[PDB]
């Protein structure tokens, strides 16, 4: 805000521009349209920036580009000072959306909780009248396709080293073969003078195209129509939400052409907000708790935050219940005098008063939405906002223009009438022709459209119109652009948008349930149980020799077959030992002991723990060719000062989602293995990092909630053994890791598999698929949940330019080409993602702590700057004030800080209570006295410096030089107005020379 | 600071002048006292949208690293401008910087020239800020040479922040003050030992340094200085550590200190 005070603080030698000119008046008339309403006062703002801009780019040298980024700063804090304004309640209004089938009875008992409690709230339910058959019409052509394709594959079902990827292809392509004709008699439908209903034309197909009774088919879309009908429920055909063509044919292919269901959601929630100002809910969603009424409680350290508030939840509904079959397990843990206090402490209370909060004012703006959070990430689950929401409308633009770039290069191959590999072939050389440096990201992510919700891996809704167009339009909003593709937020920006925690709530046994998503287990999982289904008789690979084989360690086998014929190496340090241990007697764990231990042969151990008198650790000696029976799992005296170790357990795992079991025990029983193994660790190593592995089959790592996994509530429990015994490892020096296949190198050069038949095979996209899927979960510094590490992104790289040398080989099949093409878009993406969401730390050592502490001290130097700029508009002070800072004595209350005229010196005073010019004078006075005792006399205006030798006396007086010289040097933010350069440079004279400015007093010497 | 070279663009005394958008670094400067420098720090201003590295300047014997600061212009896009070829360029990254390695064989000499970018990973503003130019291709972009270009591991670097005698694998190092990893014929405490200053390490045995033969410890690797007794044979050293040719008084004596091809050869 500075209406004249631009001018005369950015000078150039050229005259006023035209683009100059421009500014200026465009800032002249910000500031003298000054209203009460704040569209308008943002549209003039924008423009002031857009301004800004072309300035800028069309003058590059100019001189006046400094207080015009200076200006540009400050107008980022004005749309957050203009958006601040309005403070006033939203409208009642509550909206869920059910569409294309029954709702259920688990979100029927949420949204009548959220009536019941919000009882002035006007609730509605969203639905679709002519959609109510689309997920019985969705199902019945996966049954179909599923058949189609396990009918052609059953004569390689019976091989246990199948590729489910290929069955996934099929099925996929018999999908949309399906699909295509489905919309093929559905725009054969539109010709005729007569109009049709889509609950019509699904129900003609479908008895046309299966066996399904037109009656059965009649009775279920009347039933399901009355239950909504009574449960809140309002058409979003009756009311004017659908009015825009494009919006239309939007709604259109992601209803009928797709059957997508979330993603109709999404423009279904951004039309219900824009028309009916209110606030949207998800159908998963529970009203907040108070958190006074449970903080007597204390929380214990074995247990998360998200377990502890769904044990929470689990206590509140397990007594007085209102669900029919709300799981309460993790409740059911052994607590006794916890669920005694829980079960006292609600039953102490009313009913439905005061144990869940009311929604009885939420102020927002009229430009401002609210968000719900999720990682460090948004998420579209709680909303808030009135009728006409600018930003809203922001958000639904960014939703047309990303459907629109969707549809611009997917018509030509949806027009192209051609199978499905052809298709998405056409659609991916039409994708990345276009590629430009802006949107790459965005169309690796947007690239598997066609398969999304049927193929493993497959996630474009959250680039389309989900939580990736919601922060770009944060973003467009806050920094006054236009449709921006992809761009990162800030963590400030975005918990200055956050949503209320206790209004929001997330945690629920659904939205638990929701939270997995189609991976790589998933996937597996329900191809089994496809199988499963399918063949009565099924298969069982899990038997092998696998019991009652206590398989000896062949030593001539170990040392004269396997450690010569290593043709495998690490790029890694070497500072860290190999606790491999062996927990099954069968033959596939101890060839991949043998295995690991060609690996590192040099500073690993085996330990088989199949039997347990005859347990001990294997080892090379200081020469080659001698292996050691020692036992107690000790160490040679060179692997005696490594400050790492990698311990690692290889066994087995039944076929379960999320297995609670590995190697027929569990995870409190290898809690205790752990345990009783670091009783003997302990008088040997003394490390600074420590790392749990975990090989052997069905055992997978999951991204979305790493706590209810098998790693997480081990890695609880090793953490805390960690931290409890183990001296010089921190908390965050903690790492847990599972894999699934392990990788050999054989004398060819091709990467080899192992499977539970004792061969070797090359499985190439599967070991490529592990390998680029293992992840390392950690305990965050924070204080806060389990982390994911960072994945090793050269490896990526690696795994990503072996699939491109294997795509462009001669000898591989079609089916393989696509799947490796689909695995190479996933990593590009995982890599995109890691670059997006700032997972990525940055490093911490000596050099790099510095331009940090120079950074952070630039920081604090532009405050400084600016709130004694905005003091000197205060108190009325002119240019030729200079503020003392040796004269910092304060009241009670507030501080004093004195000035000293620059033409007869006199001394007013003036009172502002802040904290800062305290701490700050306290560090200029400290940082001058750092560099006082380096001089020993003056003589005659000469300063006789005294050179330390010694280290650590020349990084404090450098420094000090470095502190003082660059806030006596540098011409700051609106330093034209207040002379802060001077200000210490008088201060620093007086210090040096005389007596100091504390202390002298006279004018006319002070002059 | 370390022994840290900060190139930084000059500043404008006049105010309304314009200002320079410019920032050259060269290996030139740093011959004969590359041997003492650490890294090189170039830090870029409000007006810098181009930086020119010239790596062609082979005569050095050490290439310290240079950390290129992220800079917050308001500039589109910043450029680096390196004279050297697209090939021969391995990337990398460890945490939130780009690592661009130079490693050419010539003249049976081995040139690692290395080039990190600070703080670039962190976002896709300053992701899609740089623009890499080449000798034979230009305008590039960071996720080009993701996808192009080879890949290595760079964490295999073990040469971490220490402060004493490093045993971290069977050779062994010294890491002094500021953590600058001292390669030459240096004392540390009153004693005279030798780094190799090839690969850093400390090497025992005889030595042999600008034609003069030193002795060094094989248990400690001091300098030996009195006269000691080395596999049967006697030697004599002066407070230096150089041996010394002549007559020179031991405990047992007076003794004849004679060069090669003599008497008894």
């Amino acid at each position: 805000i500075s209406k004249e005070e631009l001018i005369k603080l950015a000078y150039s030698i050229r005259p006023r521009e035209n683009e100059y000119k421009t500014i200026l008046t465009n800032l002249d008339e910000y500031n003298k349209l000054t209203t009460n309403n704040n569209e308008n006062k943002y549209l003039q703002l924008k423009k002031l920036n857009e301004s800004i801009d072309v300035f800028m780019n069309k003058y590059k040298t100019s001189s006046r580009n400094r207080a015009l980024s200076n200006l540009k700063k400050d107008i980022l804090k004005e749309v957050i000072l203009i958006k601040n304004s309005n403070t006033s309640p939203v409208e009642k209004n509550l909206h869920f959306v059910w569409i294309g089938g029954e709702v259920s009875d688990i979100a029927l008992e949420y949204i009548k909780q959220w009536a019941d409690i919000n009882a002035e709230y006007n609730i509605k339910l969203w639905y679709d009248s002519e959609a109510f058959l689309v997920n019985t019409l969705k199902k019945a052509i996966v049954e179909s396709s599923t058949t189609e394709a396990l009918q052609l594959l059953e004569e390689e079902i019976q091989n246990p080293q199948f590729d489910n990827m290929k069955f996934y292809k099929k099925r996929m392509e018999f999908i949309y073969d399906r699909q295509k004709r489905f919309i093929n008699y559905y725009k054969s439908q539109i010709n005729k003078p007569t109009v049709p209903t889509i609950d019509d034309i699904i129900k003609s197909h479908l008895v046309s195209e299966y066996n399904r009774d037109e009656t059965v088919l009649e009775s279920y879309r009347t039933n399901s129509l009355r239950k909504i009908n009574s449960n809140h429920g309002i058409d979003i055909r009756a009311n004017s939400l659908f009015t825009e063509q494009e919006l239309l044919n939007i709604y259109s292919q992601e209803l009928l052409n797709r059957g997508n269901l979330a993603a109709a959601s999404d423009i279904v929630r951004l039309l219900a907000l824009k028309n009916f100002g209110g606030v949207y809910l998800a159908v998963a969603m529970l009203p907040g708790i108070h958190s006074d009424l449970f903080k007597t409680i204390s929380r214990p350290s074995s247990i998360g935050l998200d377990r502890w508030e769904m044990i929470k939840l689990e206590a509140i509904m397990k007594y007085k219940k209102y669900i029919n079959n709300y799981t309460s397990e993790n409740f059911d843990k052994l607590d006794q005098q916890l669920k005694d206090n829980f079960k006292l402490i609600i039953e102490s209370k009313s009913e439905k008063s005061e144990i869940f909060s009311k929604l009885e004012n939420l102020n927002v703006s009229d430009l401002e939405i609210k968000i719900a959070f999720a990682l460090g990430s948004v998420i579209n689950q709680a909303l808030i906002s009135k009728q006409g929401s600018y930003l809203t409308n922001l958000v639904i633009e960014q939703v047309k223009n990303r459907y629109q770039f969707l549809n611009q290069h997917l018509n030509p191959a949806i027009e192209s009438d051609n199978n499905f590999t052809d298709t998405t072939k056409i659609f991916h050389d039409s994708l990345f022709n276009s590629a430009t440096a802006e949107n790459s990201m965005f169309l690796t992510k947007i690239a598997p459209y066609l398969q999304v919700g049927f193929m493993p891996e497959a996630r474009s809704t959250i680039s389309l119109s989900g939580p990736g167009a919601y922060a770009s339009a944060y973003y467009d909003f806050i920094n006054l652009q236009e449709n921006t593709i992809e761009k990162t937020l800030k963590a400030s920006d975005l918990i200055e948008f956050k949503f209320p925690e206790n209004n929001l709530s997330q945690l629920t046994e659904q939205e638990i349930n929701s939270l997995w998503s189609f991976d790589q287990a998933s996937a597996k999982y329900q191809f089994e149980k496809y199988v499963r289904d399918y063949t009565g008789g099924s298969l069982s690979e899990d038997n092998g020799v696998d019991f009652n084989k206590n398989t000896a360690l062949d030593k001539n086998y170990l040392l004269n077959n396997k450690i010569p014929s290593n043709n495998v190496e690490e790029a890694g340090s070497k500072n860290y030992v190999h606790y491999i241990i062996q927990l099954q007697g069968d033959d596939i764990s101890y060839e991949a002991t043998c295995n690991l231990f060609s690996k590192n042969p040099k500073n690993s151990i085996i330990i088989q723990r199949n039997m347990n008198e005859s347990a001990k650790s294997y080892f090379l000696s200081d020469d080659g060719e001698s292996i050691l029976e020692l036992n107690k799992y000790r160490i040679p005296e060179r692997l005696k000062n490594k400050e790492k170790v990698k311990v690692t357990f290889i066994g087995h795992g039944k076929d379960e989602f999320n297995t609670s079991e590995f190697a027929r025990l569990s995870v409190d029983s290898l809690s205790n293995e752990i345990s009783s193994f670091l009783d003997t660790i302990k008088l040997d190593i003394s490390p600074k990092n420590v790392e749990v592995n975990l090989l052997g089959a069905n055992m997978f790592s999951y991204d979305f909630n790493v706590e209810e996994t098998y790693p997480g509530k081990l890695l609880l429990s090793i953490m805390d053994k960690i931290t409890s015994t183990l001296p010089d490892v921190n908390k965050n020096s903690i790492t847990i890791g599972a894999n699934q296949y392990e990788v050999r190198i054989n004398s060819e050069g091709r990467k080899e598999l192992l499977a539970h038949s004792g061969k070797w095979i090359n499985k190439e996209e599967a070991i490529m698929s592990d390998l680029s899927s293992k992840e390392y979960i950690f305990f965050d510094s924070i204080d806060n949940k389990l982390k994911a590490k960072s994945k090793n992104i050269p490896g990526l790289a690696s795994i990503s330019e072996d699939i491109k040398t294997l795509l462009l080989d001669a000898s591989v099949s079609p089916d393989t080409k696509f799947i490796l093409n689909n695995l190479k878009l996933n990593i590009e993406s995982s890599i995109g993602d890691y670059i997006y969401y700032e997972k990525l730390e940055p490093v911490k050592n000596i050099i790099h702590n510095s331009i940090d502490d120079l950074i952070d001290e630039f920081n604090l130097l532009e405050n400084v700057s600016d709130e004694l700029y905005e003091l000197k508009k205060l108190n009325n002070l002119d240019e030729k004030y200079l503020i003392s800072f040796e004269d910092i004595s304060k009241n009670n209350s507030t501080y004093s800080v004195r000035f000293i005229n620059k033409s007869n010196g006199e001394s007013v005073y003036v009172e502002t209570e802040k904290e800062i010019f305290s701490k700050y004078s306290e560090h200029i006075t400290k940082e001058i006295s750092t560099i006082k005792n380096s001089i020993i006399t003056d003589v005659n205006g000469n300063l006789l410096d005294n050179i330390q030798l010694d280290h650590t006396s020349q990084v404090n007086t450098l420094n000090a030089a470095f502190f003082i010289q660059s806030l006596i040097d540098y011409s700051s933010n609106k330093d034209v107005l207040n002379d802060l350069s001077t200000s210490v440079k008088v201060q620093l004279y007086a210090q040096l020379f005389s007596t100091g400015l504390n202390t002298i007093y006279d004018s006319i010497q002070l002059v | 600071n370390g022994r840290n070279v900060v190139v930084e663009p000059i500043y404008n005394p006049d105010t309304g002048e314009d200002i320079s958008t410019s920032l050259d670094f060269s290996y030139e400067p740093l011959y004969g006292i590359d041997r003492y420098i650490n890294k090189v720090l170039i830090a870029p201003d409000l007006y810098t949208s181009l930086i020119n590295i010239n790596t062609n300047y082979y005569s050095n014997e050490y290439y310290p690293e240079i950390i290129v600061l992220n800079p917050n212009t308001f500039h589109k896009k910043v450029n680096i401008n390196l004279d050297s070829s697209s090939f021969e360029y391995k990337w990398s990254t460890e945490g939130s910087d780009f690592i661009l390695v130079r490693y050419l064989e010539e003249s049976n000499k081995k040139i690692l020239q290395k080039i990190r970018i600070k703080g670039i990973l962190s976002n896709t503003q300053s992701f899609n800020k740089m623009s890499i130019d080449f000798k034979d291709i230009k305008k590039l972009s960071l996720g080009y040479i993701m996808s192009n270009f080879k890949s290595f591991n760079s964490e295999n670097e073990l040469d971490r922040d220490h402060l004493g005698f490093k045993i971290i694998d069977n050779k062994t190092y010294y890491y002094d003050e500021d953590s600058k990893l001292v390669k030459g014929l240096i004392n540390i405490n009153n004693s005279l030992f030798y780094f190799d200053p090839i690969e850093f390490n400390l090497v025992t045995g005889w030595q042999t340094i600008n034609g003069k033969k030193y002795y060094f410890d094989i248990n400690t690797g001091a300098a030996l200085i009195s006269y000691k007794i080395i596999n049967g044979k006697h030697f004599y050293f002066n407070n230096d550590g150089v041996m010394q040719l002549g007559v020179f008084k031991g405990p047992d004596g007076f003794e004849y200190f004679a060069p090669a091809n003599t008497q008894n050869n």
